[PDB]
């Protein structure tokens, strides 16, 4: 290949790894979990796709499936979701969690559907339903099996037909940064936790923020991924060709070239800075990454 | 599945009460359990939440520090332990359980996440 | 540059470039106007965006604004939305008819926002509005002078309070492919019609479908776009160095390399074929795009 | 607005007739109007409606060819004319105006979509 580069896009102007929203916030913050399992956004420089990881940023936290629905007095309309892959490609239980893009968190979702009715004058429409994640349930959701259950309230049945959906999610309410329930209680494959990182060293964190419910607090609910999804489609659609461990890479202002610090991209699709301090630490949103050279894994970088 | 509460009755501010929620027809040591209050007259509030596994509770901000919540699995009860009662606390203490679909960490916070009920004890504190 | 490239990414893995859920088709149909003024997936092979077309995908039929609320009765809870561009940065009507990736489509939206209310035991939740897209409206919206309005039908106050939100398209009712009202019935500087063509060129179309309001029918509401928002963003990314009016683009089977068709990518950023018939001709999804060479305007395409 | 509706009646299938919907009050010159049909004891179903501009109108699938609607702006009138009636158009036709927030192309379809009805005026198809 030609030597390793990046997408020459602001973090503010891409889109999320892990949630269907903008990158707001750039950030290292030792205080939260080192190396997390994140199963989306998850991609070796060289284009090798891990975990759940999808090429386009639509997939993200959704699903498609074939659905049946049945109403129940006490619960009310049960959808059964039979997963499909987002193309409307068959999914088989190998080598990965669930289905691409299937939500790698925990917590209760709302999920809208395409519901079509044989009620009178009433035909197609969107419907939201509770979607319980993780990290455990009492609703035995196995996506690692193709099969994942959701529910809402009602008085009577909402005489829904059955047919294709795909999943969009609405909102969080209990979001966990931790896998959620993949195969009923069982283990999965999983792509591994992000890192190693030397000592001293820390994630690089693209932050945006959920919808969410909450009956209290208004303060909005962040998620992290390794890598914006145009960085992900970037290294997919390229192979490039991978010399050392790592790449060093500057990230500047492009008005004025200040260095605002420098960072090892490692070819296992996380970034390092050398952060010694306690507390969150943000950055400009507005800057450049550009690639400077191949590194050596146990480079040290200048300290920010 | 049935929700039987005693306990709670008229107190001076200062005081301490102990609700208890005693389950019949099927076990609750998986069930999201939560503590509501109404003053008839006025919308039933949420007070306090165990999730289903019993790891992560959640109080009303006013109830921090003064009111604490568990589950006895083996007794099939949630209690409600109501110290340094005030004015504001006077109401009907409802217990409240989730039988539907349920993230296990989660302390459910809304009236409208839950299924069962108990029929309510009074705290009055003068 | 380098010479102009693609990324080697099949259109059924790829992302829409107008309505945000995956690219489900590929196709040529004559019976529909080769001319459409679409303002989103607008740009140019050196990189140049045209419309209001983001380069992330997540924008697209989106919105963010500063939100007001108040309740009206016989109307039901009304927001007054004031424009920000989707990073938060000001929105300033300029070249271009509203802020990056706002719906370039007309009919009725169904919209979800972040709420927060004063109600007590209540803070944050997801709230759907009904949003007037156009093409012409009673309610005077203007998004390129940076407000636009929707309301949902409420018994009382909803009792919101005014804050920062992003709407997220949740379906559509009455869908027209024209552009919506950009400015209270007012023209507003907008990218040009698709165009022009060679006698017997035809524009090739990526198709997805937009979850959906309808009372008796069941089919799929079809949304056609120019490039998916992966070669958007590809073009944005790279800003090459063009040569000539246009590049010879050969779609491949990925296992085989069998030509399926070939294909001109004008450099204001829309694909031809050579097509003579009467009816829609679909195509494989699963393909790959190759850039085969620099060709004149007036290069005659072998027919399909 | 107020809507008034007049004509109806009673016919043998293949008849048709004339219902129509007098506005007065308020202008439904640039109004979507719609028509829903009520038997008594079955739900209100839509029949007919016509845009805002009334430039785009829908009909029920089981009624196109057979009923067409326009609205005269200079009488504030909106008709609907029934051909070809069969025993199962037997119902009270009701008129609507929406009066809200209005994408002026669009034909609405729901009774969710209309503000104002008509009282409605019997059709009986022997
Ligand atoms: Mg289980
Ligand atoms: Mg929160
Ligand atoms: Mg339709």
């Amino acid at each position: 290949s030609r030597m390793v580069d990046l997408p020459v896009i602001q973090p503010r102007l891409c889109t999320h790894a892990r949630w269907p929203a903008p990158v707001y916030g750039l950030l290292v913050d030792p205080s939260l979990p080192s190396n997390p399992q994140w199963q989306n956004g998850r991609v070796h420089v060289d284009g090798t796709l891990l975990g759940t990881t999808p090429i386009s940023g639509s997939w993200v936290s959704c699903f498609a499936a074939e659905a049946a629905y049945k109403f129940q007095s006490g619960t009310g309309e049960v959808a059964t979701f039979t997963l499909i892959e987002q193309d409307g490609s068959a999914y088989v239980p190998g080598d990965r969690a669930a289905p691409l893009g299937y939500p790698d968190f925990s917590g209760q979702l709302e999920i809208e559907v395409q519901t079509e009715t044989t009620k009178t004058g009433d035909k197609l429409k969107v419907t939201t339903f509770e979607m319980i994640l993780g990290p455990t349930t009492n609703a035995d959701q196995a996506p690692y099996q193709g099969r994942v259950f959701a529910s809402v309230t009602a008085a009577a049945s909402l005489d829904l037909v059955d047919g294709r959906v795909r999943a969009v999610p609405r909102s969080i309410y209990g979001f966990q940064d931790t896998i959620p329930e993949y195969n009923d209680g069982l283990l999965v494959p999983l792509a591994p936790p992000i890192g190693p990182f030397l000592p001293g060293e820390v994630l690089l964190r693209f932050r945006t923020y959920m919808r969410q419910i909450d009956t209290a607090d208004a303060a909005a609910e962040a998620i992290d991924c390794a890598l914006p999804q145009e960085f992900v489609s970037w290294f997919a659609s390229n192979a490039f060709t991978v010399q050392s461990e790592a790449l060093l890479l500057r990230y500047r202002n492009t008005l004025t070239g200040q260095l605002l610090f420098e960072c090892k991209l490692y070819n296992e699709g996380y970034i390092a800075l050398s952060y010694s301090g306690s507390g969150p630490l943000t950055f400009p949103t507005d800057g450049i990454f550009e690639v400077v050279s191949w590194v050596p894994r146990l480079y040290q970088l200048a300290s920010v | 599945v049935q929700l039987q509460e005693s306990g709670g009755g008229l107190v001076q501010a200062g005081d301490s009460l102990r609700v208890s929620c005693a389950a019949s027809g099927r076990t609750i040591s998986s069930s999201p359990m939560g503590w509501f209050r109404q003053a008839p007259g006025k919308e039933r509030e949420f007070v306090a939440a165990i999730s289903g596994n019993g790891g992560n509770t959640y109080y009303l901000d006013s109830v921090k520090g003064r009111f604490t919540t568990s589950r006895d699995n083996a007794k099939n009860t949630v209690y409600l332990q109501l110290n340094n009662l005030k004015p504001e606390d006077t109401a009907i203490y409802y217990c409240a359980a989730r039988s539907r679909f349920s993230a296990m960490h989660l302390a459910y916070r809304r009236l409208v996440d839950y299924d069962d009920w108990g029929q309510g004890t009074q705290v009055t504190v003068s």
